[PDB]
RNA sequence: ACUGCAGGGGAGACUGGAAUUCCUGGUGUAGCGGUGGAAUGCGCAGAUAUCAGGAGGAACACCGGUGGCGAAGGCGGGUCUCUGGGCAGUAACUGACGCUGAGGAGCGAAAGCGUGGGGAGCGAACAGGAUUAGAUACCCUGGUAGUCCACGCCGUAAACGGUGGGUACUAGGUGUGGGUUUCCUUCCUUGGGAUCCGUGCCGUAGCUAACGCAUUAAGUACCCCGCCUGGGGAGUACGGCC
């Protein structure tokens, strides 16, 4: 039921910030595991990755 | 860095010494030595005009170079780290690649081999002298200037160093040592980094006669001389001294700082 | 003498009072009346009555410096912050938008300690 | 710490034929190599609590198969310490 | 030997021209100590999430370095210290 | 030893945004704050509010869970450097090298203590207000040490699963975290079966004074260490060590 689980070798990249548009709230915030359907690993591979995109000005902190 | 006696006297019981770790070549540079003789706070009229002073171990004066001027893309190498009498820093003797030496006040770690830049293309490493403009914001500086080409004046005692806050038109906000923000020119000069030898405050003088070594003198307090000579003088038992608390000449504790000194232009905030 | 047809409404309804000032969108200040400039002391400024009557005090000194549409940023845990909006809409004002700017700290700075009421 | 290509110059130099990873020798000279090399990491950082723990379990792992190598033949035991040191 | 990759924001006020040849000066300290350097690709203006000392543009280079720590340590001291970066973002690609 | 894999395990250096407070200006005028209800307090000498810039400190929203990691204490903003342990598979290697461990040594929340830094907020002591027969308290406005950092000391907690460590065996049912592998294998389902190591919930035999425990035992057994012997006096006196 996860993304990254059944369509292999896509590598979640902090760049791809068309990848980390979902995955992330209308007000900003990381969504929860029971919302997406991801795994352990992997969401902790979207939170790094959108974690490091709001230091390099590529996603906001907060949103309205 | 801070060595402590053991208490074999009463007059080492609780005293310390600097370990002198860092000093090479324990004589000085012979070019660069200048005779001095302390005047025991005598002026010219030859009357004490500051109290205090006198005794003392002879002394000798190490040209120190404030300007750093006119040696702009002429690389150094620091040759030794010395002692010196005249000031808590430690100093260093820089060769110039022309053959030229200087001493400069030693920064926090400036060890012997080091390669000291100087000019506004100069890198921002401990021990090069750039001025303010090349400089960037919050950078520890210290030697710093008042006045551009009147030589460094600010932040020159062990472990003082000086924040760099900002550059606007043509001047910079700097935070002293003391916690003043003052307002000088972007074309004053500043060596990068913090002043070494930044642990000889922890320093326990052991004895009386150490002091009377270091040019000190004995203080005696007011409320144990004569109406004649202290305004607290006087008293049959002991006192507090009669009065609210004044110096020896008679001046109310309080501001001394001229009020209107052309000076207050450039001052932000005084210190705390 | 300020003359300023589109204004931005802001509204701090807390557990004690309530404010809604009024300015412009570059942000200066043309009218303010509160809970307690409306006269109330004590307990009473934090009903939802308080708070229908500053939102009026507020709305009809701005109509005179030319508002005539708002902008309306609430903020505060506040009962009276839904009274105070349908308030503004019965003095002549235009709501527009309705946003919420809660200050939402990141865990920050330390709370003070919980009350053993 | 310890890569595949800097353990076989141990192994060479300290095991007894060509393949021996296991013997007393092998394992000796391999912690010998890690304590010496955990204690640069003990000079810098003198406060890296957890990591100093694991210096203890490979000084006493180490002192049994020093033990063990001194009861089944103490001419084994001579060569090695000679090569590595002891005391 | 270790693999990197730099993102480096730059100040939006330089030209498209001299952005290529103003790292080339920070790129050859790298290709003085043995690494070497794979891809340069700058992605141009682009708008920020949000204001990074009072600049609303920003201009995106990726440097893609593979060298020694060491380097790598000192190439990020010396682009820090540069007036027309704004950030610097230094991770790795290996495992 | 080799190949894989998961992780807030630790240490250092650099660094990012929201928020609190203060400072400097802009607009604006009489209130703001606070409670069960008030008052002390702040303000009218331009406060609270609203906008913009600047200084500083501390903690890291969402991810975050019923979850991971560590010997316990404990551990999460990001990045780089250095570093410890664990698990699965291959069965290449040594050939009982094992387990426990009196004394001993190391680690050890918070408070506290030494020297020097830093100090936004919070806040023992403190002060004023209210409550009350009183209020050395609860509630409110203030507010010092301390909380933070560096290097040392202290070595105590309901330091708890109130359950010492190792091993062997003894019905299962059902979640979740880390592996490897067989069957419809490309019917894709990341479902089903097998096995190894964590972590919970409910349950049979068995045990228990009862509550309850129950393949993570408090069951059936063996090896080693600590400890108990009615309640107070008391984890106190004297002596000794730190
Ligand atoms: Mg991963
Ligand atoms: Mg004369
Ligand atoms: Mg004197
Ligand atoms: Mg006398
Ligand atoms: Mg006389
Ligand atoms: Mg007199
Ligand atoms: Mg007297
Ligand atoms: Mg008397
Ligand atoms: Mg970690
Ligand atoms: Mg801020
Ligand atoms: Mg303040
Ligand atoms: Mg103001
Ligand atoms: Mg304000
Ligand atoms: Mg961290
Ligand atoms: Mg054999
Ligand atoms: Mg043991
Ligand atoms: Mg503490
Ligand atoms: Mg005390
Ligand atoms: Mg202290
Ligand atoms: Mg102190
Ligand atoms: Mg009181
Ligand atoms: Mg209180
Ligand atoms: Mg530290
Ligand atoms: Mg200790
Ligand atoms: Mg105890
Ligand atoms: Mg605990
Ligand atoms: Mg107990
Ligand atoms: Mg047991
Ligand atoms: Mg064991
Ligand atoms: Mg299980
Ligand atoms: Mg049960
Ligand atoms: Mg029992
Ligand atoms: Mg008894
Ligand atoms: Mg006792
Ligand atoms: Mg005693
Ligand atoms: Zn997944």
């Amino acid at each position: 039921k996860c993304v990254f689980c059944a369509k292999k070798d896509q590598a979640i990249d902090y760049k791809d910030t068309a990848l980390l548009r979902t995955y992330i709230s209308e007000r900003g915030k990381i969504r929860a595991r029971r919302v997406t359907g991801n795994c352990v690993q992997h969401q902790r591979d979207i939170a790094l990755a959108v974690k490091n995109a709001r230091e390099v000005a590529l996603l906001p902190f907060t949103s309205s | 860095a801070i060595r402590k006696y053991k208490p074999t006297t009463p007059g080492r019981r609780g005293a310390s010494v600097s370990d002198f770790a860092e000093i090479t070549r324990s004589t000085p540079e012979k070019s660069l030595v200048r005779p001095l003789h302390g005047r025991g706070g005598r002026n010219a009229h030859g009357r004490i005009t500051t109290r205090h002073k006198g005794g003392g171990h002879k002394r000798a004066y190490r040209m120190i170079d404030f300007r750093r001027n006119d040696k702009d893309g002429v690389n150094a190498k620091v040759a030794h780290i010395e002692y010196d009498p005249n000031r808590t820093a430690r100093i260093a003797l820089l060769h110039y690649l022309d053959g030229e030496k200087r001493y400069i006040i030693a920064p926090n770690g400036l060890s012997q081999g080091d390669v000291v830049e100087s000019g506004a293309n100069a890198d921002i490493k401990p021990g090069n002298n750039l001025p303010l403009r090349n400089i960037p914001a919050g950078t520890l500086i210290h030697a710093v200037e008042l006045r551009p080409g009147g030589g460094a004046k600010l932040a020159r005692s062990a472990g003082s160093s000086i924040q760099l806050l900002g550059k606007e038109a043509s001047y910079a906000s700097l935070r002293m040592p003391s916690g003043e923000i003052r307002r000088v020119d972007v074309r004053c000069r500043a060596t990068v980094g913090e002043v070494g030898n930044a642990e000889q405050a922890n320093i326990n003088w052991g004895k009386a006669g150490r002091m009377r070594w270091k040019g000190k003198r004995p203080s005696v307090r007011g409320v144990v001389m004569n109406p004649v000579d202290h305004p607290h003088g006087g008293g049959e038992g002991k006192t507090s001294g009669g009065r609210h608390p004044v110096s020896p000449w008679g001046k109310p504790e309080g501001r001394t700082r001229n009020a209107n000194k052309s000076s207050n232009k450039f001052i932000v905030r005084r210190r705390r | 003498k300020k003359n300023v047809p589109h204004g931005a409404a802001h509204i701090k309804s807390t557990f004690n009072n309530t404010i809604v000032t009024i300015t412009d969108p570059q942000g200066n200040v043309i009218a303010w009346a509160s809970s307690g400039h409306v006269g109330f002391k004590g307990s009473r400024k934090s009903t939802p009555f308080a708070a229908q009557l500053a939102a009026e005090n507020a709305a009809r000194k701005a109509q005179d410096h030319g508002v005539r549409k708002v902008d309306v940023f609430v903020k505060g845990p506040g009962s009276g912050r839904e009274t105070a909006i349908r308030s503004l809409q019965a003095a002549g004002l235009e709501v527009g938008a309705i946003s919420d700017v809660t200050p939402q700290p990141h865990n920050g700075v330390r709370p003070p300690k919980r009350r053993r009421v | 710490a310890l890569t595949a290509e800097q353990k076989k110059e141990i192994l060479r130099s300290y095991g007894l034929h060509e393949t021996d990873t296991g013997s007393p020798e092998a394992q000796i000279a391999l912690l010998t190599k890690r304590i010496a090399d955990l204690t640069e990491h003990l000079k810098v950082h003198k406060h890296d609590h957890h990591s100093r723990r694991g210096l203890l379990l490979l000084v006493g792992r180490r002192r049994r198969l020093i033990k063990y190598i001194s009861q089944i033949d103490v001419e084994r035991y001579r060569s090695l310490i000679e090569r590595l040191g002891l005391r | 030997m270790r693999p990197y990759e730099i993102m480096v924001i730059l100040d939006p006020t330089l030209d498209e021209r001299t952005v290529a040849p103003s790292l080339e000066t920070f790129l050859n300290v790298v290709r003085k100590d043995g690494g070497k350097v794979e891809k340069v690709d700058i992605w141009g203006k682009r708008r920020l999430a949000y204001e990074i000392a009072k600049h609303a543009e920003g201009i995106y280079v990726v440097i893609d370095v593979k060298a020694a720590p060491a380097t790598v340590s000192e190439l990020d001291r010396q682009l820090s210290l540069n007036e027309s970066v704004l950030r610097t973002k230094v991770m790795r690609t290996d495992k």
